[PDB]
């Protein structure tokens, strides 16, 4: 039904959205909870005695 | 009988390569159907080219 090459703007859209994905877990890396010795937990899913 | 006597169950079947199909009465509509101006029923092959929906 169309003419547009939807085969070549789903694989350029692709390599750019691994993009977005590693600077998504920068953030989330930063954003840490580090409890004790290694165990970083993220802070949507940290409880209130891990961010004690 | 009494002479030598073979089984009923030991006796040997045959089965046949060549099978048969059903009969299909092609079309009574195949000579009317054509791509020109004066046919019945026309054919067009516009979107058998570049795109089209």
């Amino acid at each position: 039904r169309t003419e547009i090459d939807v085969m070549n703007a789903a694989k350029q859209s692709l390599t750019r959205y691994f993009g977005e994905l590693l600077r998504d877990d920068i953030i989330e890396a930063l954003g840490s909870v580090v409890t004790t010795g290694d165990t970083t937990v993220n802070y949507g899913s940290a409880s209130a005695a891990n961010r004690n | 009988m009494a002479d030598f006597s073979l089984a009923t169950a030991s006796q040997r079947k045959e089965w046949s390569n060549k099978a048969h199909m059903e009969y299909v009465r092609r079309s009574r509509f195949a000579p009317y159907i054509r791509n020109t101006e004066n046919s019945i029923f026309q054919g067009y092959s516009d979107l058998e080219k570049r795109a089209g929906d």
